[PDB]
RNA sequence: AGGAAACUCUGGUGGAGGCUCGUAGCGGUUCUGACGUGCAAAUCGAUCGUCGAAUUUGGGUAUAGGGGCGAAAGACUAAU
RNA sequence: UUUUAUGCAGGCCACCAUCGAAAGGGAAUCCGGUUAAGAUUCCGGAACCUGGAUAUGGAUUCUUCACGGUAACGUAACUGAAUGUGGAGACGUCGGCGCGAGCCCUGGGAGGAGUUAUCUUUUCUUCUUAACAGCUUAUCACCCCGGAAUUGGUUUAUCCG
RNA sequence: CUUAUUCAAUGAAGCGGAGCUGGAAUUCAUUUUCCACGUUCUAGCAUUCAAGGUCCCAUUCGGGGCUGAUCCGGGUUGAA
């Protein structure tokens, strides 16, 4: 049915360790146990290995990255700035 | 666009999916070009390129993934190639 | 077990394969074709180059 | 009084790093010919995860020209290289990332990782997750490069000096709390034993500098002279100031 | 320990000149409730192995001793 | 299943947790019980704590005396 | 060099000692019986590996270093130095699911024993088959065909195309 | 300034200089100097003093030198 209201993954930790760290956590948590896409593939299966390691079962493969999401957004950053002034250079 | 003309070919003109089919179709030359996503292996996609050149076909690189281009042809699941065998009715072969 | 590999014959342990009891068939297939495409590809590049700057 | 426990941890018995689980160092190829002359091509073979440290590393192939061998080293991972990947690395290589382009190659408000600080260190610099150098700019006559780094810190080094381009992985790890003693534990039992950390306040005065009274106070003040010795340096030691900050770090 | 059903097998066999020792054992036996019949084996004995031709015939059997050899030393039982 | 939609609920599966009851086990609260020239140079009994882990443990191995080790009692370092 | 040593024509390579686990890794054995006291160690039988000589048979070849199969791959074998590459060794913990072994429960029948004033086609008991060898057998995986929305297959657990 | 001292690598491999071969340079006379001076769609592969070309040998089973791979200095390379 409907489970819990509000806990989520983190009603497994019980009346522990304070509401504020388990909303913390219970981000981190569904974005770490998330399934992605592989952009070789488009399919999802995607999964953490480990921190920074996001592995797909389909087209067996591995790509570095966070420890709780795949894309971090500051090295998204980095992507975009690296290919602009690498556009730039070989212009 | 694209992916209108595409869809007319769906409705009027002829075609088959995928990496097995369209490469037979290839080799017997009823094909008269493909399209081919750009998720897609380089292998598979320069094995085609080889297979189109034999072939003297057409090859176009579509601006997307499997999802996009299945989207475009009407379907439901990932296709990373696709042979146009006729059209009958839009400009594909015309155009680019 | 290793020890045991070296009792048998040769049937028992490779395959009559290039590659026999090494690497999967279908890798065999994957990189064979991927020799076969990128020297062709070297070879037309290289030529290409060579009449691109023969012209200059 | 007696001994105490960083004083202790100079010897290091038990405070030795623990190794059984990594897979050596993660270093940068020799600066031997190619990478100043030219460029090398390697080909990314898997993704590990070492133990101890936060980031991953990469089982990298490169072969040896002089020799018909395949030399193998362990990289740390930048976020968006991946398996069976080509990495080219020298000076006359591509601004992309995974390569390890000079950093008198590169060019201002570029992010590199795993920088070294004189040629042929071979990885000093931005090696810990999420952590990135970046580019300020050069004087290439007596060739040097401005770099900032993450402590804000703006130093210059050489321009020979390699450095992986990129951001390093396993970002966002200290986001995420551990809620527990046991996480912690694992923690730091693969890396050292540096846990748990009990207070001095809490010792007795033979213990600690701090320990004893029939109320746990610290008596004298902790803000330590830089020229103090070793058995007086527990507490906050060479400090220009205390407390809450309020403000900016001012740099 | 080797099965056996060739018979000019069986004869090389004991002619491969390391054996040395052979036994004929006799059993009784059932294919069905009116005909519990008499199982013959011959288990020829060498170096590295003993060899086992097995029989379900009393006819081919009294052939197979009038083949062999006499010199070979058999056990009968 | 409901709802105009937003989206809400119901039954099931499933089998998480430094969760819990509780045996083995590790411990050692209370009885301030027994004994207290003992079975014992620290035990016996009942009652108790905890029991998948920051767990318990063998073996090897390192740290040696103003030194070591210490989740810290000035505790342990062969009844010291 | 066949006076001979290993000088000697040649090229290769590059630990950089060693010690360290009778519970980690590890080449190879099982049954039966046997003594006052031994046993996988003895006896009988049947096996396995290692090392080294090694001869017969067999296979290959005058197209010199095998053939069949679309393929996955198969076979009694069926050249292969230097060097290099890969794999096994070699690996957590918990859950439940399946499968197997032995045990337990049990039916019939063949023997033996017990009870029996009464009743009990009854209670108990034996009915076994090792290492190794040959033939055969499998979940997962993999190949051929063919081309899937009307979406389908399918697990206890929802994953796949 | 490097040599003394010090730091770090490395199986002490490509140092430095000059030079070809090209691009630019304005050559104000001939080059004035500067850039390169074999590699980038792809998880392949790269080894036998290198094949070739070339000069010899004693042709024979083959054997050897130059080039292929510019030359000189023998400061391993940087730092300080
Ligand atoms: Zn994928
Ligand atoms: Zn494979």
């Amino acid at each position: 049915a409907k489970r819990t209201k509000k806990v989520g993954i983190t009603g497994k930790y019980g009346v522990r360790y304070g509401s504020s760290l388990r909303r913390q956590v219970k981000k981190l948590e569904i974005q770490q146990h998330a399934r992605y896409d592989c952009s070789f593939c488009g399919k999802k299966t995607v999964k953490r290995g480990a921190a920074g390691i996001w592995t797909c079962s389909c087209c067996k493969k591995t790509v570095a990255g966070g420890a709780y999401t795949v894309s971090t957004a500051a090295a998204a950053t980095v992507r975009s700035t690296i290919r602009r002034l690498r556009e730039m250079v070989e212009a | 666009s694209i992916n209108q003309k595409l869809a007319l070919v769906i409705k009027s003109g002829k075609y088959t999916l995928g990496y097995k089919s369209t490469v037979k179709s290839l080799r017997q030359g009823k094909s008269k070009l493909i399209i081919i996503a750009a998720n897609t292996p380089v292998l598979r996609k320069s094995e085609l390129e080889y297979y189109a050149m034999l072939s003297k076909t057409k090859v176009y690189y579509f601006q997307g993934g499997n999802n996009e281009l299945g989207t475009a042809v009407g379907k439901l699941f990932r296709v990373g190639v696709v042979s146009i065998l006729e059209a009958g009715d839009s400009d594909i072969l015309t155009t680019l | 077990r290793p020890r045991q590999y070296a009792t048998v014959s040769k049937t028992h342990k490779t395959v009559s394969r290039a590659y026999g009891g090494s690497r999967c068939a279908n890798c065999v297939k994957e990189r064979i074709i991927r020799a076969f495409l990128i020297e062709e590809q070297k070879i037309v590049k290289k030529v290409v180059k060579e009449q691109t700057e023969a012209a200059k | 009084g007696r001994v105490i426990r960083n004083q202790r941890k100079g010897a290091g018995s038990i405070f030795t790093s623990h190794t059984r689980l990594r897979q050596g160092a993660a270093k940068l190829r020799t600066l031997d010919y190619a990478e100043r002359h030219g460029y090398i091509r390697g080909i990314v073979k898997q993704i590990v995860h070492d133990s101890g440290r936060g980031a991953p590393l990469a089982k990298v192939v490169f072969r040896d020209p002089y020799k018909y061998r395949l030399r193998e080293e362990i990289f740390i991972a930048n976020e968006g290289v991946h398996t069976g990947q080509f990495i080219y690395a020298g000076k006359k290589a591509s601004l992309n990332v995974g390569n390890v382009l000079p950093l008198g190659s590169v060019p201002e408000g570029t992010i590199v990782s795993n920088v070294e600080e004189k040629p042929g260190d071979r990885g000093a610099l931005a090696r810990a997750s999420g952590n990135y150098v970046i580019i300020i700019g050069h004087n290439p006559d007596e060739n040097k490069t401005r770099v900032r780094l993450p402590s804000g810190a703006k130093k210059v080094i050489s321009s020979d000096a390699r450095g992986v381009i990129g951001v390093i992985a396993g970002g966002g790890r200290v986001d995420k709390p551990l809620l527990k003693a046991g996480r912690a534990f694992h923690k730091y039992r693969l890396k050292r034993n540096s846990w748990p950390k009990t207070r001095g306040v809490a010792m007795n005065p033979v213990d600690h500098p701090h320990g004893g009274g029939n109320h746990q106070h610290i008596g004298k003040a902790s803000t330590i002279s830089r020229g103090a010795v070793s058995g007086q340096k527990a507490g906050l030691i060479a400090a220009r100031r205390t407390g809450l900050l309020r403000g900016s770090q001012k740099t | 320990a080797r099965e056996i059903t060739d018979i000019k097998q069986f004869l090389e066999l004991t002619r491969r000149a390391d054996v040395k020792t052979a036994t004929v054992k006799i059993n009784k036996k059932l294919n069905k409730a009116g005909k519990p019949f008499r199982q013959t084996k011959f288990k020829v004995r060498g170096s590295s192995s003993l060899y086992t031709l097995v029989i379900n015939d009393a006819g081919k059997a009294k052939k197979l001793i009038q083949s062999l050899p006499p010199t070979l030393k058999v056990n009968r039982l």
